[PDB]
């Protein structure tokens, strides 16, 4: 089942000193308080400023093995999918919270209202992005 | 025959035979890399790699683990066969191009 | 040495592995050097990705599971970090996979918050790669270093 | 993947074939296999070279073992198929047969020349047989070989190789046994003056580049690599196959932004030069065959527990 | 001492090329890089072998213990 989705709009796409990964900063279009930071293999999924990305975190998709004859899963609905771990939660204010994910090192920080991020737990999770 | 060429390393091969390690004498990267490339194309193979214990002992270690449809020994054989067939395709193609040249 | 008492002593008391820390100050004397440090900075870089084929090959080439470290008699692997458009593993996953195959299975994975020698500024804006994070035996952030 | 899918996609292109060197592309093959052929061509394709040198006399300035060594480096124009392998477990008498071994002799004495044009520097006119060449290795046929090799005497592939020099009174006298061997054992057996490959360069332009930039951009690559099109006036890639990957473009600031330099990862440009015994194509064929036998010999070996 | 037979890196025969290379510099009055090219030495591997050879043997040969100086 799905734990979180929102449409985000990208502010900045910083390639840092890498050339396959970029750090993305983006804000939600639906919540004024919900913002995002995410490392992306931009060689596999190019991103430019002002892009609008739909971003979904889900606990499962309805152990890993190469795709076979007629496999169907939640991944089919999206362009870019990553698997990772929630590793830190923090109080930002009386109202807002941030959760930290690592996808084999590519880091996400998702900040938002504590009711808007209610379903997120400190477990593993899939990340799904589509344009 | 020749029994000293390839042997099973029974201390890393499971009961069900869906996982196994082989030690092949007188072979380095040349065959090893080519063989793992071929084997990994087999859809029932879950894991495969080769290694060379030491540059000074002529030994090649292949590991195969399957998803349970065929045994590890099967995958080794399909891989070896696949590799042979692959060379044929190359030889034939090269021949034709030399003729047509 | 020429008799089993001396054998037992050389394997259990004066053996190299018994002597990781020095008695002077109680600090490490064994570690990797040169190529291996340079290699680590590269392999564990965020820019580092590997296909299924490469990932499995790095693992088997270094594990040597045909040893006394039959922690399992089957090599364990992680799922890829990127599922789609193409299955890719990161370098940090190679490390997690290594530890996963050589630490005891009946025992929780290591937990470490540490730092390395390279300042965040060197990687770019917003980097946290100076911070070394192991959670439940997995390298979640940071590169590995002489430190 | 599937062997038929491979057959349909694999392709060979032969740019130039010659008695000494071949230039050809293997397209849509995996690097592991291209590499195999390459390794095999250098190190496992048998060849004939001098292995044992028997001196009866050498009063030249060059020491025996060194002379022996150079003779071993001389590429003999011999078809390795015409020979069987030596079994190195038999005594010396049984070891060398007419199917095993080729015998070369060398027999020079240097004398002073009376008829030297007084005040001469040239050793050809000062001395008789001052210079000893590979061509001076005489092929002495043994047993059945008088017949078998009657249609193809044993000759060094490079006759004019300088082997030794002498002065009046010095002599060389030796017999050499030449046998099958492989490069992996010793490089004198390698049948190549080198087999290697390169991946086909990929120069992809990240936006049109025209006008005075086009001319500028074009000059960062060798002649013929980059074309300037008439009409759009924009630059395009003619053939990457001629590019040397100097990365010169990446120096000039204006371009470093607009070009990525890569490879077509599964497209190998092979260049094979023969040391002189077999043709390139034969050497490449022999390697593709050698790989296949490894796989076949292994499939048929019993796996001991 | 004397020309090497093969190029150390290429494997390419180079020992048939010394006497001619000298004749190219001498008779045809070419520069070194033009002459090397004319003998087929393409890789810098191989050009190095002939370009920098020292025919030291021609010195050794002047001491011949087997003739009345
Ligand atoms: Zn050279």
């Amino acid at each position: 089942n799905t734990l979180f989705d929102d449409i985000f709009q990208v502010s900045e796409v910083d390639p840092g000193r890498y050339n396959k990964v970029c750090r993305i900063e983006a804000a939600s279009t639906t919540q004024d308080q919900c913002k995002l930071t995410l490392d992306i293999n931009v060689e596999l999924f190019p991103v430019a400023a002002q892009d609008s990305l739909t971003v979904t975190i889900a606990s499962s998709l309805n152990s890993w093995r190469p795709p076979q004859a007629g496999d169907r899963s939640l991944a089919d609905d999206y362009d870019y999918v990553m698997y990772g771990t929630a590793y830190k939660f923090e109080e930002v204010s009386k109202d807002l919270i941030a959760v930290y994910y690592s996808f084999g090192g590519l880091l996400m920080r998702l900040e938002g209202n504590y009711r808007n991020l209610n379903n997120l737990k400190q477990e593993n999770a899939y990340l799904l992005i589509r344009r | 025959p020749d029994r000293e060429k390839i042997k099973l390393l029974t201390q890393a091969t499971s009961e069900d035979g869906t996982s196994a390690s082989f030690q092949i004498v007188e072979e380095d990267h040349t065959l090893g890399n080519a063989l793992r490339y071929v084997i990994m194309k087999n859809p029932d193979v879950e894991f495969c790699g080769y290694s060379i214990p030491h540059p000074s002992e002529n030994l090649l270690n292949i590991r195969i683990q399957t998803y349970g449809e065929t045994t590890a020994v099967d995958a080794l054989q399909k891989g070896l066969k696949d590799l042979m067939d692959l060379c044929d395709v190359v030889e034939s193609k090269f021949t034709e191009k030399i003729k047509s040249m | 040495p020429q008799n089993e008492n001396a054998r037992a002593e050389a394997l259990n008391l004066a053996n190299t592995d018994s002597q990781y820390l020095t008695p002077t100050s109680g600090s490490p004397v064994r570690g990797l050097i040169q190529d291996h440090i340079s290699a680590g900075v590269w392999l564990t870089s965020k820019d580092s990705f590997f296909t299924r084929e490469q990932y499995q090959q790095y693992i088997y080439g270094c594990i040597r599971p045909e040893d006394g470290h039959t922690t399992r008699s089957k090599i364990v692997t992680l799922p890829p970090t990127i599922f789609k458009p193409y299955p890719l593993w990161t370098g940090k996953q190679i490390i997690t996979t290594v530890l996963l195959n050589v630490t005891p299975p009946d025992m929780p994975g290591i937990n470490l918050i540490s730092k390395n020698k390279i300042k965040n500024e060197y990687w770019g804006k917003g980097s946290l790669e100076n911070e070394v994070l192991f959670k439940d035996g997995a390298l979640l952030c940071g590169i590995l270093d002489k430190s | 993947w599937n062997v038929e899918k491979f057959k349909k996609d694999f392709e060979v292109n032969i740019s130039s074939l010659d008695a000494r060197e071949a230039n050809f592309d293997l397209i849509n093959i995996d690097t592991s296999i291209a590499n195999a052929f390459r390794r095999i061509m250098i190190s496992e394709v048998p060849s004939v070279a001098a292995e044992y040198v028997y001196f009866f006399n050498n009063t030249s300035v060059i020491q025996d073992e060194v002379l022996a060594h150079r003779i071993g480096l001389v590429p003999l124009k011999v078809d390795p198929d015409m020979l069987t392998w030596v079994d190195s477990n038999l005594p010396d008498d049984e070891k060398f047969t007419d199917e095993n071994t080729i015998v070369l002799s060398l027999n020079v004495k240097c004398t002073r020349n009376p008829d030297a044009p007084k005040g001469s520097t040239d050793p050809k006119e000062l001395y008789n047989n001052a210079h000893v060449y590979a061509r001076d290795l005489k092929f002495e046929p043994q047993g059945r070989q008088s017949t078998t090799f009657a249609d193809c005497p044993v000759v060094p592939a490079d006759p004019d190789i300088l082997l030794a020099k002498l002065r009046p009174g010095q002599e060389i006298s030796l017999k050499a046994h030449c046998i099958l061997g492989i490069g992996g054992d010793h490089a004198k057996f390698s049948p190549v003056s080198t087999a290697s490959y390169r991946l086909l360069p990929q120069i992809n332009i990240l936006q049109p580049i025209k006008g005075e930039s086009a001319r500028r951009f074009q000059k960062c690559f060798p002649p013929g690599v980059i074309g300037i099109d008439e009409g759009s006036d924009e630059a395009y890639v003619k053939d990457a196959r001629k590019d040397t990957v100097s990365r010169e473009v990446l120096r000039y600031e204006e371009f470093a932004d607009k070009v990525k330099l890569g490879r077509v990862r599964n497209h190998f440009i092979f260049n094979v030069e023969s040391a002189g015994a077999m043709t390139p194509e034969e050497i490449f064929f022999k390697s593709v065959r050698i790989l296949k036998n490894k796989a076949e010999y292994l499939k048929n070996c019993p796996i001991t527990q | 001492m004397i020309v090497p037979v093969r190029c150390f890196s290429c494997g390419k025969v180079v020992g048939d090329k010394w006497e001619s290379y000298l004749n190219l510099l001498q008779e045809d009055e070419l520069d070194e890089g033009t002459a090397l090219s004319r003998l087929g030495l393409k890789r810098y591997c191989c050009r190095r072998m002939i370009l920098t050879h020292v025919d030291l043997i021609e010195k050794f040969l002047r001491y011949n213990p087997l003739e009345k100086r």
